[PDB]
């Protein structure tokens, strides 16, 4: 759970797997922007299914240990379509 | 007295019915849009290809209505107008765009930017094809306040809600052209 | 921001601005305005109207406060809790029991099957 948060996170603020520190709330990330924020939760809530109270309030260090236990290395529908979307739209030009 | 042709996108088709007596014009525009639209890759997900039959319908009323004048009758006027009475026939059950746009997107493995051009196709093709909205729709939330059920109050906003509200007035023109271009014009005139 | 004002007084916001879709359906997007189909008129709870608490009587004439726990149980909202030394007799269970009150038998008193048996079969005895 703590790659695929993290990796999640990232693709959503357009910006590198090591440029987000995991010790650091989603909140902070997004501070200024509230739709992203919202929209990263709508994702986790797609991906993970059930959240805690107030998740945008908790490091994902923190975070991803509450998921870890009830998720079992299953990509699920956010993640898949992701992916879907990465190979399709970038050039594996016949590879899928 | 009619006639066959299937827009299709890999695995998915619309079979539409063209009179025989304008078919010689519709498919010189199905080779031309079959092959702007890209490569059938797995799932659809690349966001130029459509996701359902419902979608590559949408596609087309918008290559179609890209070549139609607003004033001038050309030649592509009633193959629109036969594109338009299926998708609304087939689709929109006698609904809104909107509450199809919805279903595409809880339903299928559609996305925002995909469902946001079938609703721009949509009602750019309305319009283009001289059939502006005049029915006052049955909106279940209108028929409700007629009753007497429903209160509404409308509110607007202000600064702050957004770094970046012009992104809004972009997207809102680029899907709605047709709708509030002369709202727009009106403004840039009054300001100017 | 409106929403979250008034959560529970039975009011619906509609983003007229934005097509989404909402996955707690707490408040609506542009779709609820067009939609002609029952999906159009959705309201939101009124928890003071859902919840109010309401009087009721037997055929006896004996009123109780009616609420969703009181209406499950056919006795008053009132229930003494299970506490270790309080509620660990059977002789206090059965007489708040006789009187007409939800009341725990308190395992924490008890070590051994045997002797909780032994407590609630003492309790059936006393009860109605
Ligand atoms: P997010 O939870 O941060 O979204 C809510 C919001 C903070 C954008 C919203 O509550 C907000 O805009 N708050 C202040 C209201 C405002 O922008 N006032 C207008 C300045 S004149």
């Amino acid at each position: 759970a703590s790659l695929l948060l993290h990796v999640l996170v990232a693709h959503k603020l357009k910006k590198s797997l090591d440029s987000i520190p995991m010790s650091k709330t989603i909140k902070d990330l997004v501070g200024g922007k509230s739709t992203v924020q919202n929209e990263i939760l709508g994702d986790l809530g797609k991906e993970f299914g059930t959240t805690p109270e107030k998740p945008e309030e908790t490091p994902l260090e923190e975070l991803a240990e509450t998921f870890q236990d009830t998720f079992s290395g299953a990509l699920g529908k956010q993640s898949s379509s992701l992916l879907s979307r990465l190979i399709s739209s970038k050039m594996p030009g016949g590879f899928t | 007295s009619t006639r066959p042709l299937t827009l299709s996108h890999g695995s998915l088709e619309h079979v539409l019915l063209v009179p025989t007596a304008s078919f010689f014009i519709a498919s010189q525009l199905q080779e031309q849009f079959n092959k702007i639209l890209p490569e059938p890759t797995e799932g659809f997900a690349a966001d130029d290809e459509p996701t359902t039959p419902a979608e590559l319908v949408g596609k087309f009323l918008g290559y179609v209505s890209s070549l139609v004048e607003p004033s001038k009758v050309g030649q592509f006027d009633q193959v629109l107008n036969l594109c338009l009475t299926e998708f609304e026939n087939c689709y929109l059950e006698g609904n809104d765009i909107h509450a199809l746009a919805a279903k595409l997107l809880q339903e299928n493995d559609t996305t925002l930017v995909k469902t946001k051009e079938l609703i721009k196709n949509y009602i750019t093709a309305r319009i283009m094809a001289k059939r502006p909205f005049d029915k006052k729709s049955n909106s279940a939330l209108f028929r409700a306040v007629g009753e007497g059920n429903a209160q509404l109050v409308a509110i607007f906003g202000g600064q702050g809600n957004t770094d970046d509200y012009f992104e809004e007035l972009r997207d809102l023109y680029q899907t709605y052209h047709v709708l509030v271009g002369d709202l727009i014009k009106f403004s840039a005139e009054t300001l100017s | 921001l409106t929403h979250r004002n008034k959560d529970g007084t039975g009011v619906r916001v509609i983003v007229a601005g934005t097509l989404d879709i909402n996955p707690d359906d707490d408040y609506g997007f542009k779709q609820e305005i067009f939609d002609v189909t029952s999906n159009g008129l959705k309201k939101n709870p009124n928890w003071l109207e859902e919840y109010h608490p309401k009087l009721i009587k037997n055929k006896s004439g004996k009123i109780f406060v009616e609420t969703k726990f009181s209406k499950l149980i056919g006795r008053p909202p009132l229930l003494v809790p299970g506490m270790t030394p309080c509620t660990v007799s059977p002789d206090f269970v059965a007489a708040t029991t006789n009187a007409g009150y939800t009341i725990e038998l308190a395992g924490g008193g008890y070590f051994s099957a045997a002797g909780m048996t032994a407590a609630i079969d003492s309790v059936v005895s006393q009860i109605e």
